[PDB]
């Protein structure tokens, strides 16, 4: 006789019939039985021992929920609300939000707490957190129209006072509440309905989750999953624009395409699938080829090989750029593709001078001047960059090692 | 996924060329916006609800339909009981009037 | 499709209940006419 | 109060 | 005591969570 | 009812081991599949975790004692271990994890 029961012993058969009529939703029996019963009691007596309102909301009966919500003696009403938001029933949620005691905000002690203690959904979760947690758009919209905004996670390192108070004797549930609210702000429903524009808040919150993934050693997988969900929200939002006006509002926002820092910020924060999209790739090619369209439409990379072979000769382009700017070749020489073909080509003639120096004074001086040009290019490169940023790339090291060995 | 990472590394690659003019390896001797946001958010919400619709089924929904059908049962049968009661009231009033 | 079936079942609910209301109204019309005839 | 709404304010209950 | 109460809370959570997990999985033609 | 014992002949177990044979092992693994499931484990005893561990190692022993049906005893013991893991996973407070 070790079995556990919610009620000590099954008591009333009449109240048990009331519960069996509230479970399967027999409205006339509970309507006729509302008035003529001795008292309307919280029945429980189940495996989970839910109330009649709770048991009726679990199964979606709107008429018996409306009938019970007028009894005024009910309990667990808030717990029934979090349950109905979990199940995703909109009619029941709006019928409960108009109940008494729910005027103004009730959101954000002795509330919910079904069966005398030990409520569900972690006891730190308010209605809106569970609403955006389940991706319920209508319910999130109704709760936001009533003015329930999610609280901020606060800060990880900041002790403050109440955060330090809840860090001792409450511990290990503090991180659970942190990642719970963070799962709250990170979902498409709250991101789209909450703010003025989604994309800015989504990017900023994405890099913040990326920082708090590394700051906290535990739960790093989960923070990774939330940040990735956010990045996918942004990618999915840019994917849905069918016109150039909308793609320019998503990419740039408020000399080609001036004031483009948002893509710069997107590659700074390492959003992978935002910059790889076909629309964004089309934009960046439009800025990448720029003044020269003829090669943008060119047939094969072999024509680009002949183009890099004809760009190999310095004297024409260098003499032009030095003596006069802003010619036709002056407008062309300023461009994203031309600096690339010229830089790469001159690298190839450096290799060629290496091979011809090896096969059999002048080659010496030329190669020396070339590695001096490389070390000056690394002067201008390391100028703008802090020692840590310069050393971030493994290859950015090996390059300096190469030119240094040449100097030695 | 490899194509996405390649597109990204490429984006860094030729993205590094936009900011500053670099001549050579030889440097010798030198409103509407808000409207668009409303349209995009509206499209995204509706598309998200369609995407929610498209994915499979939940057995709990079938439990839900069952409960609704049973509630319909009881409600219609009770409407039958009330109609028959009022009818019998009528009939018996008539039979008392004729007697 | 399940949302669709739900909506149809609810429409059936309301329609049948309203047919009940109309039938009860016409019935009460009959009955009261009878009771006025007997009085 | 940055939420977007289709109607400026909810008007008629009927 | 406290231990028994905790066992009741854990068993209740596990039962309800198990019924939700049963709900979440597909359909039966029957 | 308990599975009784594999090696013990007793009287009624020996009576059902002859002329009833090969259905005896079927009844054994059937009842063992009975005690091994989350419903009976959670509702049956005072605390689930102790009975689940003890029954898990007992199924691990009877997997090696009996050469046949070793795969199925492995599956039942693994189902039990997963019941315990799933039960420890659901505690949201330090008091409950302790």
């Amino acid at each position: 006789a070790y079995m556990f029961s919610d009620r000590s012993t099954s008591l009333s058969i009449e109240e048990e019939r009331f519960l069996d009529a509230a479970e399967y939703g027999n409205i006339p029996v509970v309507r006729k039985m509302l008035e003529e019963c001795h008292s309307l009691n919280v029945n429980c007596v189940d495996y989970m021992g839910q109330n009649a309102l709770q048991l009726a909301v679990a199964n979606e009966h709107l008429e018996i929920t409306e009938l019970l919500l007028k009894k005024e003696n009910l309990s667990r009403v808030g717990d029934a609300l979090l349950l109905a938001i979990s199940k995703g029933y909109v009619r029941i949620v709006e019928a409960i939000l108009s109940h008494p005691a729910f005027a103004e905000g009730k959101r954000l002690d002795d509330f919910y707490a079904y069966d005398e203690d030990g409520t569900r959904f972690s006891h730190d979760v308010t209605p809106i957190i569970l609403a955006a947690h389940c991706q319920e758009y209508e319910i999130v919209h109704t709760l936001l129209r009533k003015g329930a905004r999610i609280e901020r996670p606060h800060d990880y390192f900041c002790k403050c006072n109440d955060c330090n108070q809840k860090q001792k004797h409450d511990s290990f549930s503090h991180s659970r509440s942190r990642i719970n609210a963070y799962k709250g702000l990170a979902s498409p429903a709250y991101l789209s309905l909450s703010s003025e524009d989604p994309v800015m808040t989504a990017l900023e919150l994405s890099n913040e989750l990326a920082v708090l993934a590394n700051i906290e050693k535990e739960f790093k997988n989960d923070y990774k999953k939330l940040s990735m969900q956010c990045k996918d929200f942004v990618v999915g939002l840019l994917d849905l624009c069918r016109n150039t006006e909308e793609v320019e509002a998503i990419l740039n926002g408020d000399h080609g395409r001036p004031n483009l820092s948002r893509l710069k910020l997107a590659i700074k924060y390492e959003v992978k699938k935002f910059v790889a999209h076909p629309n964004c790739q089309q934009q960046l090619l439009s800025i990448w080829y720029e003044n020269l369209s003829g090669l943008r439409q060119q047939t094969m990379a072999v024509k680009f090989l002949v183009v890099l072979a004809v760009a190999i000769g310095l004297p024409f382009l260098a003499l032009i750029y030095w003596f006069a700017p802003c010619s036709k070749m002056g407008k062309i020489m300023r461009g994203p593709f031309m600096k690339f073909v010229a830089h790469a080509a001159s690298f190839t003639i450096f290799l060629g001078l290496l091979v011809m120096n090896a096969a059999d004074s002048w080659m010496e001086m030329l190669i020396i001047s070339w590695v001096i040009g490389m070390i000056w290019a690394e002067c201008k490169e390391i100028w703008t960059q802090g020692p840590k940023e310069y050393l971030f790339e493994l290859w950015n090291m090996l390059d300096f090692g190469m030119l240094a060995i040449f100097a030695a | 996924d490899a194509d996405v990472e390649w597109k990204f590394a490429r984006a860094k690659l030729w993205f590094s060329y936009f900011e500053e003019g670099r001549t050579l390896p030889v440097p010798f001797n030198l409103r509407q916006y808000q409207k668009i946001m409303k349209r995009l958010i509206k499209r995204y919400v509706l598309q998200a609800q369609i995407d929610k619709e498209s994915d499979e089924v939940n057995e709990g929904e079938l439990k839900e339909i069952k409960q609704d059908i049973s509630s319909l049962r009881y409600e219609l049968l009770e409407e039958k009981s009330q109609n028959t009661e009022d009818l019998a009231e009528l009939i018996r009033e008539l039979g008392e009037k004729l007697s």
